[PDB]
């Protein structure tokens, strides 16, 4: 009583349906956060932080100058060839 | 003049008020001597002379060009590479 006033069709049809979003986004939300499925920019998982926190870009071994390692002791070839230095066409600095 | 199925709406024929000799063609008729095209103005065969012409002449510097690359620059293993193949400026072998 004193609220059917506000009772109205286009106040219900707001009301069922904009509740039962605001339930579908409470209880989906989460699951696309654990499922990776939000947009990287909007928001980072605590995952996407652990794997991206693991990721550098200074390393500088491991040059080789053949296509296989054929085991032993000595390893791949580690040292350029005499003949191939000195042979690249840089532009001037 | 084309296809017979090809015509004009409204059938007319102008009654054309220029005074223009008529071409030579347009009053012809077949003769002992012009048995067939009689009604077509005769053209020079321009193909005759400019395609052995031209022939030759792109004969001659495909050919003229290749000697000339494979004789006047040094010794490589491709075309590519007598002309961007040698060794970068300063860099003695
Ligand atoms: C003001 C403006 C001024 C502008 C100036 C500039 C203008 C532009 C200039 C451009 C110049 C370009 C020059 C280079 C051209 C490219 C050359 C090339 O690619 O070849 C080398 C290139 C790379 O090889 P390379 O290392 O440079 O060649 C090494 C040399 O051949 C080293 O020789 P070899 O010792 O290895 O040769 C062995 C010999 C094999 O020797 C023999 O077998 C013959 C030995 C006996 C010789 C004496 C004759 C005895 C009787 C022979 C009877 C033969 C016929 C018998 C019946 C059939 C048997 C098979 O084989 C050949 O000679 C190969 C060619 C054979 C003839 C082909 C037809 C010509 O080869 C290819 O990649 C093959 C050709 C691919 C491109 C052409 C494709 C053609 C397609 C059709 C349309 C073409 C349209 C072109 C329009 C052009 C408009 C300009
Ligand atoms: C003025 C200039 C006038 C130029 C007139 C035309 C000249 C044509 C001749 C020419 O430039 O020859 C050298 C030109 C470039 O070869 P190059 O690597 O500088 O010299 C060969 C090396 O000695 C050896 O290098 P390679 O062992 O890597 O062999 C490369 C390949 C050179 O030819 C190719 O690499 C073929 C190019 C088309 C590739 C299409 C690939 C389609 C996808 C197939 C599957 C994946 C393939 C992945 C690779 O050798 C023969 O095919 O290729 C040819 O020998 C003929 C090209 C025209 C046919």
């Amino acid at each position: 009583g004193s609220i059917e006033q506000f009772i109205n069709l286009r106040t219900a049809r707001m009301f069922i349906y904009g509740g039962v979003s605001a339930v579908f986004l409470y209880k989906a939300t989460p699951v696309m956060y654990r499922w990776e499925m939000l947009p990287t920019f909007l928001v980072k998982t605590e995952a996407y932080k652990a794997r991206e926190a693991m990721i550098a870009f200074d390393n500088m071994k491991g040059i080789v100058y053949g296509p296989y390692d054929k085991g032993g002791l000595e390893g791949p070839p580690t040292k350029i060839p005499e003949t191939s230095v000195g042979m690249m066409k840089v532009d001037p600095m | 003049r084309g296809s017979v199925f090809q015509m004009p709406s409204t059938p007319v024929y102008p009654l054309t008020t220029t005074k223009k000799v008529a071409p030579p063609t347009a009053l012809a008729k077949r003769t002992p001597e012009q048995p067939f095209g009689w009604g077509s103005p005769v053209r020079e065969d321009r193909a005759w002379r400019v395609v052995p012409r031209n022939f030759i002449i792109l004969v001659i510097v495909y050919l003229s060009g290749w000697a000339a690359i494979k004789t006047m620059l040094p010794r490589g293993g491709s075309i590519l590479g007598q002309i961007y193949g040698g060794p970068p400026k300063g860099r003695l072998i």
